[PDB]
């Protein structure tokens, strides 16, 4: 229901974006423990036989890991080398399959915001600074923040 | 006569979808078993991460409640009686390492338990756990001899598979408490240190900013390809491009020129905060060139030595400058007073020879 981090990277290996939640405000420094971890499922790609991809219609929610202390997995849609993956805690974790569908909604709710922000031409060039900001302005009331609305 | 396994699929889902009883999922551990040893010269492994994604749901029912020891210790050693996979199957000539793979998680899960379950010995300066009886590490010490070797025999014995570099370019690139979890010069665990720091920086930052931390403290208070007196000055001085702050945290300001305070030979450097772009080249006095330059500005301090050059398609004519430009702010009107023309600007003088700037260790661009 809260992600632990959200990480971002495309089809050249670089990463986007590692986001984490709430790193100012809250604890610091297990961002240095996020970034690896995303830097493990990067060159943890496909290793030791283990296929996460069978459908091809639509990249649905691939295979699950826990490594640590958290809980991640990939959803690589293969359309325009987008490579994007989740964390989340192990600690508030349910394990259901309406929680596993349910994060692969959400996986494609900040799969949509990655597109609409993709290509917003109100501010033309945006593509090294602040774009990255406005981003980060998109992610963080889609899982938090809902605090106020009642 | 046979069936085939999308029989034993579903009717592995139909015993899950059984309920009501009592059991510590013991029902669905006889079907596990019975597909694990149905599932074991395949040379396949798929059905080997599906009895990992069996065992996972087996932490999960151990997980549901499990802390502080009062069963945290249940669930660690229920995980440790769960070593059955890799003591079930353990050959050569295998299918490539996932049992490695599978002894890499369980290993993980072990120093979990012995990281866990109050006690000390944090052998991983990061405490994976979070808020709230093997007896396998007695001492502090002790904590981190029994997991180095752990940690080592089981870094390299994964590489044995066919080519991932997965995790020994990561967690054999973490052996920085290997050594300087306390003893300070690690001179002797300088092989991933400050040797090959830069695999983080050619890849994405701030993975290296911490890495390049402790890739000073074995040169900060540390004498004596391996051979230098300050040339650990590009992950010394060249740290300033992944040093995002500046203006704050200066002592990776200061000691880029305190390093070369007390030095002496030189070096290559990208020149990557001061940018340099060309403008209109006009003429000037007797037998003066004098392009014009134009150079940002977003290191500290001044008084450069340097000069810029541009090769004509036969020898380069190196169309000197003034050395003196002292550059602080952007895009400023260098000077470039350049003499010993080559056939007065011939049109093939293509400005591909560098602009160097030299401060005792040479920034070629």
């Amino acid at each position: 229901l809260r992600p632990c981090f959200v990480s971002l990277i495309d089809e050249s290996d670089k990463p986007i974006l590692i986001y984490v939640p709430n790193e100012a405000e809250n604890e610091m420094n297990d961002v240095l423990k996020y970034n690896v971890l995303s830097n493990i499922s990067l060159d943890y790609f496909e290793s030791a036989l283990v296929e996460w991809h069978s459908l091809d219609s639509k990249p649905l929610l691939k295979s699950i890991f826990q490594l640590e202390g958290v809980s991640v997995f990939a959803m690589l849609i293969k359309q325009t080398g987008l490579k994007i993956v989740i964390g989340f805690e192990q600690k508030s974790l349910s394990g259901a399959d309406d929680e596993f569908e349910a994060i692969n909604q959400i996986f494609e709710t900040v799969r949509k915001i990655y597109i609409r922000v993709k290509c917003n031409p109100l501010l033309v060039s945006g593509d090294e600074k602040s774009i990255i900001k406005s981003l980060e302005r998109k992610f963080d009331e889609l899982f938090i923040s809902t605090e106020v609305e009642l | 006569p046979f069936e085939s396994s999308s029989k034993s699929d579903e009717s592995l889902g139909s015993i899950i979808i059984e309920g009501t009883l009592d059991k510590f999922q013991l029902h669905k551990y006889f079907f596990i078993r019975r597909l694990r040893l149905l599932k074991l010269e395949d040379q396949t492994l798929t059905a080997f991460v599906g009895a990992f994604q069996l065992i996972k749901n087996f932490i999960e029912s151990i997980s549901i409640e499990y802390r502080k020891s009062v069963r945290l210790l249940e669930f660690k050693h229920y995980f440790i009686t769960s070593m059955l996979s890799y003591f079930e199957f353990e050959n050569v000539s295998n299918p490539l390492l996932c049992e490695i793979k599978a002894e890499l998680l369980m290993l993980k899960r072990d120093n979990w338990v012995q990281g866990v379950m109050a006690t000390s010995g944090y052998r991983l300066m990061d405490k994976n756990y979070p808020n709230s009886k093997e007896t396998f590490v007695d001492e502090t010490v002790f904590q981190e001899n029994f997991l180095t070797l752990t940690k080592e025999i089981l870094s390299l014995f994964n590489k044995c598979e066919g080519k991932r570099q997965r995790i020994v370019d990561i967690l054999s690139i973490e052996i920085g408490l290997l050594y300087y979890q306390g003893k300070k010069y690690e001179e002797a665990v300088s092989l991933f240190l400050s040797c090959y720091e830069y695999y983080t920086q050619t890849n994405w930052n701030s993975i290296g900013l911490k890495i390049l931390q402790v890739f000073i403290d074995s040169l900060s208070h540390c004498p004596k390809g391996e051979s230098v007196s300050a040339s650990a000055v590009l992950t010394n001085a060249f740290l300033n491009i992944l040093k995002l702050c500046k203006d704050n945290d200066s002592k990776e300001i200061w000691w880029k020129k305190f390093m070369d305070l007390q030095m002496k030979v030189h070096l290559a450097r990208a020149n990557v905060s001061a940018i340099e772009v060309n403008l209109k080249s006009y003429g000037f006095p007797e037998d003066i060139s004098t392009k014009t330059m134009r150079l940002s500005l977003k290191n500290m301090g001044g008084d450069v030595i340097v000069f810029g050059a541009s090769d004509f398609l036969l020898k380069k004519g190196e169309n000197k400058l003034i050395l003196e430009c002292r550059d602080i702010m952007y895009g400023e009107f260098s000077l470039l007073s350049f003499e010993i023309i080559v056939e007065g600007i011939t049109f093939v003088k293509e400005f591909p020879e560098n602009q160097d700037e030299f401060i005792v260790v040479p920034e070629i661009y």
